[PDB]
């Protein structure tokens, strides 16, 4: 339970190799303990999966490329040994125990609870399939309502645990059906977290930011990653979604993530960034911007697939707030505003402009910027009609469809 | 394998005896099936459809990126160089 | 964990000590929650001058 | 010697401020904030921050 989440995330630090090297080695050196004391060796084989003549490989069960960075992720034959010991013992042990377990009385109890133990060893190995199939007699048994949300936690931790985020997805609906169900407000902040980094993982930043706010006030330290990890994820996405106003009060109805002040380099770099936005003072922002995506998207397991997009849609925020306010800035001035030359601005400004998702135009001869960006009834009216010709659309192809059969 | 929103034409229409037979003469009168014809034609599979991660498989949700590189560097270095000039200003 | 070697006047010393470190955590949440506990625990009478200061 | 003074000094500016500048401002349409910055008792760039916060 506890130390598989622990791994999952060093491990992805040496999947990649973008990440600092003193960074990459330590992490190399916590989950190879990790294997002589969990037997984490099964897991060991799923990273050389990802890899195939790319990068932070260095393997010597499989091919070795020293065209790599990584070279402290050696696959030995001491560890490939060592699993082969460490896995039939387990097995022999536990099976002579729960066959006669099942053979003594009550199945609402016992025969459950044997079962159950099945699928905490496979599940602590990192075996997915034999996990599943020996947990899944568990449920079926008769056994409270509390005891199927915790194992189906328990099979979605897996998919966190292999960091697919396809396995994941399934069986948070599950339990997302089961939670009304069993009516226990003890295991509900247990799902609250879980669904939270699913959100996360996907680019539904809306969802997210909502449940990891509620993480604060409540979390659940069982296979769920740190408090401070919780704390950096709520931050992440407040700045995404919310602007000046929303995001000020958010974090100043906030208390609980105050207590926990930055006592981390991840989450420095995303609080730091907070300040700067809503204080309507951008001339740090631009290096923080830089920081926070080295401390906090690249290394982290559900941020990196959006490393790329979370710097592309806050370039936008960040500068709309000033233009907003603004009905004229002086391109000196803007440029000064954040910490930038005159030139870089216009080319990431050349890219927001088109798809007319910031409304700004550049007067580059008296070099100004204008904002045409309408605060009128012009506004509304763009919003209405776009809706309004998708309304003819749908009930032209509806009703001309039933006509016909 | 659906044109346009995937439920959108699934729940539109669904076969009929009457129909199947005007469905298949349509796929023919164009002269294939069309997305099998094409790896003979070119004489490979797909490496330039792994362009970019939502292009594989659509198993996240649109960016709106098309070449996806990665836009830290260039930020990096207009930071430092920036600040150099305003050092020796 | 002093609820079994409970019968000490010392426990209002601490509620009020730790509704002063909760505020400068600045989580005022529970700052107040144990100012008012402070203050209940103080409604009996035997409270020092510095005590009710505080 | 005193956090707190600190802390509601930061308070204190934001206040006494918006109270003056809003009654400068009342009448007028066009107004240069060199003319503010004057008037006001401050800096001709803070105007201009105060201004966009707001």
């Amino acid at each position: 339970r506890v130390p598989n989440y622990e791994v999952s995330e060093k491990a992805f630090l040496l999947t990649q190799s973008k990440v600092s090297i003193e960074q990459r080695k330590e992490a190399a050196e916590f989950v190879l303990a990790k294997i002589k004391e969990e037997e984490m060796a099964p897991y060991y084989k799923y990273l050389c999966e990802e890899y195939l003549v790319n990068n932070g490989q260095s393997d010597l069960e499989h091919d070795e490329k020293s065209d790599s960075l990584n070279e402290w992720i050696k696959f030995d034959q001491e560890l490939y040994n060592e699993l082969c010991k460490k896995n039939e013992s387990k097995i022999k042990e536990l099976n002579e125990k729960i066959q006669k377990l099942e053979e003594d009385d009550e199945g609402e109890l016992e025969q459950a609870q044997a079962w159950i133990n099945l699928g905490e060893y496979y599940a602590q190995i990192g075996d997915k399939d034999n996990a599943e199939k020996t947990l899944g007699k568990s449920l079926s048994k008769a056994i409270s309502t509390g005891a199927k949300i915790d194992v189906m936690l328990t099979i979605a931790r897996l998919g966190f645990f292999y960091n697919d985020q396809l396995y994941v997805k399934e069986k948070l609906e599950a339990v997302n059906s089961m939670i009304e169900k069993g009516g226990d407000w003890e295991r509900r902040n247990r799902y609250k977290t879980y669904y939270g980094i699913h959100c996360l993982a996907v680019r539904n930043f809306k969802e997210a930011a909502k449940l990891l706010v509620d993480s604060l006030a409540t979390f659940t330290s069982i296979e769920l990653t740190s408090y401070e990890s919780i704390a950096t994820y709520a931050s992440v996405t407040g700045l995404f979604t919310l602007e000046r106003t929303d995001l000020k009060s958010k974090v100043i109805d906030s208390p609980e993530l105050l207590s926990l002040i930055s006592t981390t380099a991840a989450l420095q770099s995303i609080s730091s960034l907070t300040i700067s936005l809503y204080a309507s003072d951008y001339a740090s922002y631009f290096p923080y911007l830089l920081e926070t995506y080295a401390n906090v998207l690249i290394p982290c397991k559900y941020l990196n697939r959006h490393a790329d997009f979370f710097v592309r849609e806050m370039r936008r925020k960040v500068y709309a707030q000033l233009l907003e306010s603004y009905k004229t800035l002086s391109l000196k001035s803007m440029a000064s505003a954040f910490g930038v030359s005159v030139a870089f601005l216009d080319n990431d400004l050349g890219k927001f402009i088109p798809n007319k998702q910031l409304n700004c135009v550049i007067d580059r001869v008296n070099g100004i910027v204008e904002t045409n960006r309408p605060d009128n009834k012009n506004a509304q009216y763009h919003l209405l009609v776009k809706q309004g010709d998708g309304l003819l659309t749908k009930l032209q192809k509806y009703g001309a469809a039933v006509r016909l059969t | 394998m659906s044109t346009d929103v995937a439920a959108a034409q699934a729940q539109s229409k669904i076969d009929l005896t009457k129909k199947k037979n005007e469905e298949i003469n349509k796929k023919s009168l164009e002269e294939d099936d069309e997305f099998e014809d094409f790896p003979i034609d070119t004489w490979a599979n797909g490496e330039t459809i792994k362009s970019n991660a939502v292009t594989q498989t659509n198993i996240w949700e649109e960016n709106w990126d098309d070449v996806e590189v990665d836009d830290d560097f260039t930020n990096e270095l207009k930071a430092e160089l920036d600040r150099y000039k305003r050092e020796n200003q | 964990e002093f609820k079994k070697l409970d019968d000490k006047p010392s426990l209002v010393d601490v509620h009020l000590l730790e509704s002063k470190v909760y505020h400068k955590l600045r989580n005022l949440a529970k700052s107040k929650a144990s100012l008012t506990a402070a203050r209940t625990a103080a409604n009996s009478i035997y409270c020092p001058t510095q005590t009710v200061a505080e | 010697g005193d956090e707190l003074t600190r802390s509601h000094f930061n308070a204190l500016y934001d206040t006494l401020l918006e109270s003056n500048l809003c009654k400068i401002i009342e009448p007028f349409e066009c107004v240069e904030i060199s003319h503010i910055s004057k008037i006001i008792g401050l800096d001709t760039q803070q105007v201009e921050g105060k201004l966009s916060q707001m």
